[PDB]
């Protein structure tokens, strides 16, 4: 949560999001939709389905190794063998508790700016037509109905011709 | 006619140097600690059941060396063998 | 020398805390010990950048 | 320092806030005033508070061990031991390093989102009535009282009843 | 890639740009001109020139050790002395790969963040007059010949004195 969007301007979850990870909610006159930004969620999944292969690549095969159970007393080499074992145990349990903790959070910081990114990347399409109300949803101030909002869910919304009426609209 | 309102961090007057992935030495407010790197210099005698063996090894003290007849059916946690110890019984 | 003292860590040189993870005393050890670096300073930073005035 | 707050943009700590972490001072008609931000401050000092016990959990319990000193010199397994113990130091030597340069960098990086999102938050409740002067510090193009600056600083600034004196302050 | 800005929304790196890491493109009444950022430049080599030397320090001097190669076959003594070679190599591997692949992203993220960091400085120079169009690149709305670039350049464009052309181009 190093950018404050999921869990911070969002402030809530969809639990009617099925089709996607992030996406969109849009009101206008026809009435609301909703509908799932498939560019956003394919990049977080495809930087999460690995990021365990990544840096163990694989289990490694051990065929031979030490006794690490013992049923008498020996002494010196038998005390060796068990410190041995202890200390590999010991250090592969750190580096399996560090890894993981620094999965995670990397995982929830990746995902939190992939939300960030998509709400950008939005913004920068409305370049003056809408006004962020801050709950993580644009005002858009014109005339905007299921062509133009799948437009904007596209790509490719077409700032130019709606920008003297949502100026208009803005500042009286 | 109009307001203003800034926005700014705390600082300190002194700060600590730290070191991090991109820097050598990086100045804080704060910074623990993480490695003890001095000792009271005695032991202490709890919740471990310590036993000082005076002049006496681990070893002397089993055989049952006569210097050592204070340590009969004695029981540790620690065993603590003093580098002055000696034997003084069949080499 | 031993002494009248709670403690859980013992080293050769006495007895040490075991509050913080590592320790430079020494790397032989008895009891709830931190573990044995070769650093003897390590800092972990509980604040902020520090930025003073001028 | 990735946001580029902190040592960024701000450009100056504030030695004389003792209150807080992360605070705001305002400046209108009445005078100058100063409060420290508890929400961010707090949610500071409880990502910090921990931070080393959920890699470290605690200290693991060793009881009896190899010998690591030895007097003489036997050979082999002497040599066998020193080498292990030589092998454990180092390796633990390593992980400390490497873990108090992880999480001082993090810990920085958090530090540093965390004046971010505060003063994005500061940003989106003052949609069209201030501006950014870009040292920090924001530029409300209206009376703003002290309980204006108290209403922001609470974060249930009402936008909507200054739009009109402030649009028309800005854009004359 | 956290911040979206290097392969995000700048959209394609600059083949022709040898001056700098970071850096700017005019393109006024006088003609197309090309500059390097000396500042983000900077501040990314420093961070990214060392990296490496402030985890490992430096090679620690091993000089005499256990036996490695063995010709004939011990038993307990050699296994032991292989098992302890075998651990130290794999611990060894793995702090190696997974150190690696925290400096790459660690790096990544930063250059990412320095170029996100030079963006959101220069679109804090031009207070109200420009407006970013979504590509990395900003549309200045008043006569800005080649001193008023190498302001911007330089950190010290005044925005007051070009408000009110600027604010008369965009809103009419
Ligand atoms: C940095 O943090 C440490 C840990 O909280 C502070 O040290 C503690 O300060 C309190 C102040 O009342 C004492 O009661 C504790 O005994 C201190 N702990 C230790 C281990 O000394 C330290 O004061 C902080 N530094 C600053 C400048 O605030
Ligand atoms: C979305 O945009 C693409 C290309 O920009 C276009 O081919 C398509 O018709 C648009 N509408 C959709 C996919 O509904
Ligand atoms: C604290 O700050 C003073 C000056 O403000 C400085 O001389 C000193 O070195 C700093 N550290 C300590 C431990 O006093
Ligand atoms: C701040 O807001 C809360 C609830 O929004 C309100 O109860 C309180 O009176 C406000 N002012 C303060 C805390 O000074
Ligand atoms: C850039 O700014 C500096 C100081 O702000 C000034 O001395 C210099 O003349 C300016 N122009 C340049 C370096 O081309």
């Amino acid at each position: 949560g190093l950018f404050g969007a999921i869990a911070g301007f969002i402030e809530n979850g969809w639990e009617g999001m099925i089709d996607g990870w992030y996406g969109f909610r849009h009101q206008n006159s026809e009435g609301t939709g909703q509908a799932a930004d498939l560019k956003s969620t394919q990049a977080a999944i495809d930087q999460i389905n690995g990021k365990l292969n990544r840096v163990i690549e694989k289990t490694n095969e051990k065929f031979h190794q030490i006794e690490k159970e013992f049923s008498e007393v020996e002494g010196r080499i038998q005390d060796l063998e068990k410190y041995v074992e202890d200390t590999k145990i010991d250090l592969w349990s750190y580096n399996a508790e560090l890894l993981v903790a620094l999965e995670n959070q990397h995982t929830i910081d990746l995902t939190d700016s992939e939300m960030n990114k998509l709400f950008e990347k939005t913004r920068r399409q409305l370049r003056e037509n809408a006004e962020d109300m801050g709950n993580g949803c644009f005002k858009i101030y014109h005339k905007c109905d299921n062509a133009c909002i799948e437009s904007i869910r596209n790509g490719t919304y077409d700032h130019d011709v709606y920008r003297d009426e949502a100026l208009n609209n803005r500042f009286q | 006619s109009t307001a203003t309102l800034c926005l700014g961090h705390h600082a300190v007057p002194n700060g600590t140097l730290v070191k991090t992935i991109t820097d050598d030495q990086i100045e804080v407010t704060n910074a623990t600690e993480l490695v003890q790197s001095s000792s009271t210099g005695k032991i202490c005698n709890n919740p471990h059941r310590i036993l000082d063996g005076i002049d006496c090894t681990l070893i002397d003290a089993l055989l049952g060396d006569p210097h050592c007849d204070v340590f009969q059916n004695e029981t540790w946690d620690l065993f603590v063998e003093r580098s002055k110890a000696f034997s003084n019984c069949y080499p | 020398p031993i002494d009248t003292c709670i403690s859980e860590c013992i080293t050769p040189n006495g007895s040490i805390p075991n509050d913080k993870p590592f320790q430079n005393v020494n790397k032989i050890t008895y009891g709830a010990c931190p573990k044995y670096v070769k650093q003897n300073t390590l800092k972990l930073a509980t604040g902020m950048r520090n930025v003073p005035e001028k």
